[PDB]
């Protein structure tokens, strides 16, 4: 499919389940193919959005 | 030789009027002489039994467009009987005429003749002294630090008249300089 | 008004609302019309029929893609539309010289001209509309051309009011078809026939005077439109004096036959275009054409109470030095 | 034919010989179509395969 | 006396050369090219860009040895920077310029061959030619334009298979040259088409500025490899061969043994090679790891700071000379103190040469004028910056 | 005149048959970019099996190829031996300076672009492009000669 | 005074230039080369080695969720010697940075590789493919849907060749 | 021959102008006959476009600038006797105001 | 005055009138250094700068 944009299309991910008050993201599973590595400190009860991907996190705990 | 010693030899044996500036270092050995005593501090660098310089590498020239003397030609020679390597460099102007050295080194002629073509120094006596880089009916020196990068004039072929004219330049996409200059340098 | 939206200094790279659907651009004037709509800016859209090799020669007139072909079907309405659904100006130079075994003198000129105006009436976003005929376009003359140009030029005014015509006549350039066989037909013989037999009067024009006359005509939205000029030399030549002034540069033998008009219209004809029908492709009329004759039978210099290139404040070029320097060449 | 590896899904079918020492007629394609066939029908999985780029087959290289 | 003019556009001439003679019917008298029929504009174009932005411009300058003049850059910029390189980046950069050198000695013998009117021996140098350029296309991605030789140390480490392929191409490649050489030495016709043909004198070479092959045809030892070792090149043994009278016929014979002198040195290079980083240490010319730029805050921004502003080389100026094949070929550096440089003049082994025909071609004949051009070597990109 | 219809096919396809297995490109390689096609003509990427072979003459040369950066000095020249060929007469541009500018594309002395002094047909992309990519621009520059009815536009006209 | 003034060696000599050996040694080495097999290579249907490092199609890569890799860092525009890329961003609603128009001039490309090796996150790559012949000008200006479309055409390449070099560079 | 060395004093400018427009002349024929151009302009008229040329720079007092403008107008002269300018260049280059300027472009 | 120089430059003699203005760049406010500042520019004033009706590009 190519109707939707990465704009609409990100944002059907659901958000990543993680423990602890920050989380690093680094893009694909392979730390030199990703991203630079991006610490988010996830307290707001929203998700938190990685600059890079777009990748949402939030707080599984409380 | 060594490249102090002829540092000390060149600077002792040479007469003392005809080197204003000269300089040592790594880099290289450097005379910086007057605009008029260039024909002859060659021809003795030439002829001379420990400084035998017999060819001529190339002739440079810088634009510096902040001091009186404009441009600055630079004399590249090479010893190969001593395998050492001399630097000669004077100062230009606009107007002022420097003398030529194919006397001396044929092999100048061209270099001459696109300094000319490039920088605008003329050189005195020069035989057959004439643009040989830029094409024909070209307007400004493009090595001048005042010449625009993409120039004055394009070309283009023109179907009323069945040649290739001219017409000032119109860029479809502008030269975008970026500005990384930064302080704390 | 809305359109002609001058942007930077006039050039290559410049820019002008003037995206025209030019009709005929392959042929002698549109070399030259394209030419001169692209040298500042304007976009052109060049709708060509034939092979897709014939327009290339326009596309070094603009700046990746000031200047599109496209192909398009004469007998097909739908295709003429779609060329120029994304244009604010039509020009209309399409016209045959001669008959053709699939088009007619009424199919080339009169009928394609009414479908044009139509098509550009139904689009309604022509805000200038341009049709070129010929000077002496009068309906009585004895040549079928004529008359067709005559017919198309009246049927556009009432498809569109305010749609200009322009009349040159007998425009020459580098590949005009009223010289070139002239200095061809004598370099193989040399005695250069005279059909008309001299004394016959007109007004040749350089098709670059014609192209800065339409240019012009598109560039001022005042006193223009509607209008319909009558374009013309600055002098009034006739055939055999025109013949010197072309064979002067040619030199070599210089060769003159008096050929009588009537005996000389009643034998090109059969010859060339009466009785052979069956193949498709004909070869093209030599200087022999049927109706070129009929149409030398009178004057056409240009109306003294009609518009003018001093109408439009500019001047003819001279046609004695560069305008025939094309000669060369030949010589 | 010494050697037929896989096949493509416009039809195009992929060979391979081996050599003893020196290059040449190591891998090659017949193409399916014959209406001048573009010169570029090798998706990417078969791409790198062909040009010596992967010793991968490029069925393989779609897992 | 007549003066018509050449121009041809098949590659007999190398193409875009232009040279209008005055011959005395059957005999040249004076023959004067005119260049600039391919002056791009380079010199001028470097001082805009930065000293990164510029490395390419120098592997369209002799199209023939590539890494040749990326050698002279990259020398010139680490003269002027005080940047030290390790082992394995000079012995690779070593290699590479003896592949250049292979390359161009090929391209030229071939061409003049095709010049006097050998056909065969075109072929079989350009089958062999691939050969070299596939390695050229495996250390970097172009086959041609390898910016493969960075300032620091070169772009980034040689694959696995490489020497193994490289040793493979050497067993065979004096064998080649050995079928080559076979058809030319020997062969009667090529011996009169060049004996006794442009004539240089030591004295008159010195004069005329002929460093390269065509002052060791005239029986100068002048090597810039020997008198100025730059990379590692004292360590590594090869002969110098130098020419007995200098007229078209030794230059080539010096052509051959320069060859085989080259794959010796590039065995040498092969069986001494070390192992070892390839880049400087100093980090303000050389990247970080693409491992490191996204691990470490201080990698990153070096790799922000030096992919958009560059280094900045401190204010001087310096001429540094490489023996490229051409010639020798010299690269003129004057730093301003910014990231850009202010002045880059380039010294062209081929402007004198070309400058040099007029003598050369003097009171010779007609026939004996293309292959004084193809004897020569001359490629209009370095003559025409 | 549906009977005929087939004959002018077949006499079309015929022409461009013969237009196509046999093509004689004249060199104009200039700059490094010659070097390139000068391996395209090589043993490996054989040209002569395409039967296209190297013309010293734009006399007897069907199509041209511009190969490297066309400085203004050298522009008339193209444009004036371009003039001097005959009615095919298409034009191949090889490598990244020639379509357009290149790597200098701002200069006193280069013309951004053989398509502004000729007409081109095909753009071989590429600095400098690979002797594959001339091939493959070659094959499209076939492909296209096959797209005329040169015949069946006469008969129609 | 070069001499070769013996009688034995005057008739080797003079034999070796009567009888042609030079040009029968010389022509016999052609005819080895006749029945030789051959060197090259049918393109259509067999193409030639390339490596891993070729430098080919620009292609725009996107991570494997369907976000594009490119943040707009402008990294490559300034890099490139040829001045070919152009670049134009703006924040999303989304608040993430992206590009809106990234055009590059493939005419203008000189195909070295410094844009793709200054990308801190891999958006902009070489690909395999050299093979576009266009027959247009204006088709040459990939303006960043001709480049989605050709990461979307090689990622599956594009991805092998990068994760194979990863341990270099 | 080689170029002149410099002009010390005006006189030896205006004798070197006088030189000039000399040689220019006598060339006159040569680059009448050259170009095929016969009818088309008398040699007349190219004296006065070569008088209103130098006329033009009546205003210099350097000797030295007096010196290198004649030097390029010999260059000039070279390069046209020379079959090397593209054709009828020479020709070409040798032959209120407020509202006009202001209905065309704000930058006049 | 005394475009002597200006004269022999040989540029076109339209663009010898153009008014320019010399000045110093000022030191930038989102930086503290001072490490670019006593240089000084001519500003020759390129104010038409169109936009290419194609894909965006600045021509000028
Ligand atoms: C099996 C069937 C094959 C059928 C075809 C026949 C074989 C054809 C083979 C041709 C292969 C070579 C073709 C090359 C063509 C160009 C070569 C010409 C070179 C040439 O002319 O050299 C000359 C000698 O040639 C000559 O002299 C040649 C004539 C041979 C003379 C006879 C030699 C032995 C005589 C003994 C007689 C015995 C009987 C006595 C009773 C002199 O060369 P140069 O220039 O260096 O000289 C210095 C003087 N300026
Ligand atoms: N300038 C002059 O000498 C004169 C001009 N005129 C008028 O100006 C026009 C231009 O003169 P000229 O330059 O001689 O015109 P041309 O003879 O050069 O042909 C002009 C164009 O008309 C097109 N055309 C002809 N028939 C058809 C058709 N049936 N359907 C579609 N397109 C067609 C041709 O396309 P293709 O080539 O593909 O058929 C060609 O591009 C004349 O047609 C005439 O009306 C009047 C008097 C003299
Ligand atoms: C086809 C033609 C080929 C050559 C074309 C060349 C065209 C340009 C020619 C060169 C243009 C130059 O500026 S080159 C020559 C430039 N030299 C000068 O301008 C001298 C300054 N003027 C004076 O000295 C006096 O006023 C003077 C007017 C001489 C007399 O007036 P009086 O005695 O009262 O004093
Ligand atoms: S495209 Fe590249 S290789 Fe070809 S001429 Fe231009 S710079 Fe040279
Ligand atoms: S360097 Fe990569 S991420 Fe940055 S703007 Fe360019 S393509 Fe996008
Ligand atoms: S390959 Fe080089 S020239 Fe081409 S876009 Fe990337 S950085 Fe620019
Ligand atoms: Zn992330």
């Amino acid at each position: 499919r190519s109707k939707k944009s990465p704009m609409e299309l990100i944002s059907e991910v659901p958000p990543i389940k993680v423990d602890g008050r920050i989380v690093a993201c680094e893009g694909d599973t392979n730390p030199a193919l990703g991203h630079p590595i991006e610490f988010i400190c996830l307290d707001l009860n929203e998700p938190a959005i990685c600059k890079y991907c777009g990748l949402r996190y939030v707080q599984d705990h409380h | 030789m060594d490249n102090q010693f002829i540092f000390k030899y060149s600077w002792e044996t040479l007469p003392k009027k005809w080197v204003k500036k000269m300089e040592r270092s790594e880099h290289g050995n450097r005379f910086d002489t007057n605009t008029d005593y260039l024909f002859q501090l060659l021809c003795f660098l030439k002829l001379h039994t420990y400084t035998r310089v017999q060819v001529l590498i190339d002739i440079c020239g810088v634009d510096y467009p902040s001091r009186k003397r404009r441009f600055e030609v630079v004399y590249n020679l090479l010893s190969t009987r001593y395998n050492s390597r001399i630097r000669v460099q004077t100062s230009a102007d606009e107007v002022t005429r420097i003398s030529s050295v194919v006397s001396l080194f044929p092999s100048a002629g061209w270099w001459e003749r696109e300094v000319w073509d490039m920088f605008g120094v003329s050189f005195i006596n020069h035989p057959d002294l004439r643009r040989i880089l830029t094409d024909y009916g070209f307007e400004g020196h493009p090595l001048r630090k005042d010449f625009p990068l993409s120039g004055y004039v394009q070309v283009r072929y023109d179907d009323p008249e069945k040649r290739v004219v001219s017409e000032p330049i119109e860029m479809t996409q502008e030269f975008r300089y970026f500005d990384f200059a930064s302080p704390w340098e | 008004v809305g359109h002609l939206a001058r942007k930077g200094t006039g050039g290559r790279s410049s820019v002008s609302g003037i995206v025209a659907t030019v009709f005929g651009a392959t042929g002698f004037l549109g070399r030259y019309l394209v030419q001169q709509l692209a040298k500042m800016g304007s976009q052109v859209l060049v709708p060509f029929r034939g092979s897709e090799d014939s327009p290339r020669h326009l596309k070094l007139m603009g700046d990746l893609g000031q200047v599109v072909p496209m192909k398009f079907d004469p007998r097909d309405e739908d295709s003429i539309k779609a060329v120029m659904a994304k244009a604010n100006v039509v020009i209309n130079l399409i016209g045959r010289e001669y008959e053709t075994r699939n088009f007619s003198f009424e199919d080339a000129n009169h009928h394609i001209a009414e479908k044009l105006a139509l098509v550009a009436k139904e689009h309604g976003g022509i805000m200038r509309y341009i049709q070129v005929s010929c000077l002496g376009a009068s309906v009585s003359s004895p040549s079928r051309m004529l008359r067709a140009k005559a017919a198309a030029e009246e049927a556009v005014l009432n498809a569109l009011p305010e749609a200009t015509i322009m009349r040159p006549a007998t425009m020459i350039g580098t590949e005009d078809r009223i010289l070139n066989p002239w200095s061809m037909f004598v370099k193989k013989y040399g005695f250069l026939p005279l059909i008309g037999g001299g004394t016959t009067k007109f007004q040749p024009v350089y098709v670059v005077d014609v192209a800065a006359a339409i240019v012009a005509a598109l560039k001022d939205d005042g006193s223009s439109m509607g209008k319909t000029y009558e374009l013309g030399g600055p002098d009034v030549f006739t055939t055999h004096e025109l013949a010197e002034i072309m064979y002067d540069m040619i030199r070599e033998w210089p060769r003159y036959v008096k050929l009588p008009f009537p005996i000389a219209k009643a034998m090109a004809a059969p010859r060339d275009f009466m009785v052979n029908k069956v193949p498709f492709p004909l070869p093209s009329p030599q200087i022999f054409n049927l109706d070129q004759i009929n149409a030398l039978t009178t004057d056409t210099l240009v109306s003294d109470n009609a518009l003018k290139f001093q109408d439009l404040d500019l001047v003819p070029h001279k046609l004695k030095g560069y305008p025939v320097e094309f000669l060369i060449q030949y010589r | 034919g010494a050697t037929l590896v896989g096949v493509d899904k416009f039809g195009n079918k992929y060979y391979q010989k081996l050599g003893d020492t020196q290059y040449g007629r190591h891998r090659w394609v017949e193409y399916a179509s014959k209406d001048r066939y573009n010169a570029s029908q090798v998706p990417a999985e078969w791409h790198g395969w062909l040009h010596f780029i992967t010793d991968h087959t490029g069925d393989e290289l779609l897992s | 006396n007549f003066t018509l003019n050449f121009g041809p556009q098949h590659p007999a001439a190398h193409g875009v050369l232009r040279l209008v003679l005055e011959m005395n019917g059957e005999v040249v008298e004076r023959a004067e090219p005119h260049i600039g029929l391919l002056h791009r504009g380079t010199e001028k174009l470097i001082e805009y860009k930065t000293y990164l932005q510029a490395l390419p411009y120098f592997d369209r300058l002799d199209y023939v040895s590539m890494m040749a003049q990326e050698h002279a850059y990259s020398l010139a910029v680490e003269k002027l920077l005080n940047c030290e390189v390790p082992l394995r980046a000079q012995y690779i950069r070593v290699l590479f310029c003896e592949i250049t050198r292979i390359l161009n000695h090929l391209l030229a013998l071939t061409t003049h061959a095709m010049d006097v009117g050998a056909l065969t021996p075109f072929l079989w140098a350009f089958e062999e030619r691939e050969k070299l350029l596939e390695f050229y296309e495996r250390v970097s991605g172009a086959r041609m334009h390898a910016s493969f030789i960075r300032p620091g140390g070169v772009a980034q480490d040689l694959p696995l298979g490489l020497c193994r392929d490289i040793d493979s191409f050497t067993q065979q490649f004096a064998s080649r040259i050995d079928e080559l050489e076979e058809m030319l030495t020997g062969n009667r016709i090529w011996k009169q088409r060049l004996v006794d043909i442009g004539t240089v004198t030591a004295q008159q070479a010195k004069d005329w500025g002929f460093s390269g092959v065509m002052l060791r045809g005239s029986g100068v030892c002048w090597d810039l490899r020997r008198a100025a070792p730059y990379d590692v090149y004292d360590q590594l043994d090869f002969d110098v061969p130098v020419g007995t009278r200098g007229d078209c016929y030794d230059r080539y014979c010096i052509r051959i043994e320069e060859m085989r002198q080259s794959l010796r040195i590039i065995v040498q290079c092969l069986n001494q090679m070390p192992s070892g980083m390839i880049k400087a240490d100093d980090r303000k010319l050389c990247p970080p790891s693409r491992c490191r730029m996204k691990l470490s805050m201080e990698s990153l921004i070096h790799h922000f700071e030096l992919y958009t502003e560059g280094f900045s080389v401190p204010a001087s100026s310096t001429y540094t000379a490489v023996e490229a094949p051409k010639g020798e070929f010299g690269v003129f550096l004057v730093s301003n103190g910014s990231n850009r440089p202010y002045r880059c003049k380039i010294r062209a082994p081929g402007f004198a040469h070309s400058q040099g025909l007029d003598f050369m071609s003097k009171h010779h004949m007609l026939a004996d004028v293309v292959t004084i051009i193809g004897t020569q070597d001359i490629v209009f990109g370095e003559v025409d910056r | 005149s549906k009977a005929a219809e087939f004959v002018i096919s077949k006499v079309d396809d015929l022409m461009n048959w013969a237009r196509t297995g046999s093509i004689w490109p004249m060199t104009f390689g200039l700059a490094c970019c010659a070097v390139e096609m000068m391996h395209t003509g090589a043993a490996r990427y054989d040209l002569d099996r395409f039967g296209i072979i190297f013309r010293p003459s734009p006399r007897q040369s069907d199509c041209m190829i511009v190969a490297g950066t066309l400085t203004n000095k050298m522009a008339p020249a193209l444009r004036k031996v371009y003039d001097q060929m005959p009615e095919p007469r298409w034009v191949i541009s090889m490598g990244s300076c020639a379509n357009g500018g290149g790597y200098y594309h701002y200069s006193y002395s280069v013309v951004r672009g053989c398509d502004r002094i000729v007409p081109v047909d095909i753009y071989v992309p590429g600095c400098p492009p690979t002797a594959e990519a001339l091939l493959y621009g070659l094959l499209q520059l076939q492909k296209k000669i096959n797209r005329r009815k040169d015949f069946l536009h006469w008969w129609n006209k | 005074k070069e001499i070769s003034k013996d009688w034995n060696t005057v008739f080797e000599r003079s034999i070796n230039t009567l009888f042609l050996t030079e040009m029968v040694r010389g022509l016999s080495l052609t005819l080895k080369y006749f029945f030789d097999p051959k060197v090259t290579i049918n393109y259509p249907f067999e193409k030639g080695p390339l490596s891993p490092r070729f430098r080919g199609e620009h292609a725009l890569r996107r991570y494997p969720t369907g976000e594009e890799r490119c943040i707009a860092c402008k990294l490559c525009e300034a890099v490139c010697p040829a001045q070919a890329i152009t670049i134009e961003a703006e924040e999303r609603e989304d608040g993430s940075r992206r590009t809106t128009r990234y055009d590059i001039d493939m005419t203008k490309c000189i195909y070295c590789g410094f844009c793709q090796e200054a990308c801190p996150v891999d958006a902009i790559v070489e690909g395999p493919n050299f093979e576009f012949a266009t027959e247009t000008h204006e088709e040459l200006l990939y303006d960043k849907e001709k480049l989605l479309e050709n990461g979307d055409r090689w990622e599956t390449e594009i991805a092998e060749n990068l994760r194979s070099e990863s341990l270099y560079r | 021959i080689g170029v002149p060395p410099n002009s010390a004093n005006l006189t030896e400018a205006r004798r070197r102008v006088f030189d000039f427009f000399r040689a220019a002349c006598r060339s006159i024929p040569t680059i009448m006959d050259i170009y095929n151009l016969q009818d088309v302009v008398a040699p007349s008229q190219l004296r006065y476009a070569i008088s209103a040329q130098i006329r033009n720079n009546a205003h210099i007092t350097d000797p030295k600038v007096i010196d290198l403008l004649i030097f390029k107008g010999m260059e000039e002269l070279t390069d046209i006797v020379d079959h090397a300018k593209q054709r009828h260049h020479i020709i070409g280059q040798y032959v209120t105001d407020f509202l006009k300027n202001f209905y065309t472009s704000n930058y006049f | 005055k005394r475009g002597e120089i200006g004269k022999v430059s040989g540029i076109p003699e339209e663009h010898l009138s153009r008014k320019v203005i010399i000045y110093s760049p000022a030191r930038t406010a989102t930086q503290s250094g001072s490490g670019k500042l006593g240089k000084w520019k001519i500003n020759f004033v390129s104010t038409l700068k169109w936009e290419n009706p194609l894909m965006g590009w600045t021509s000028t």
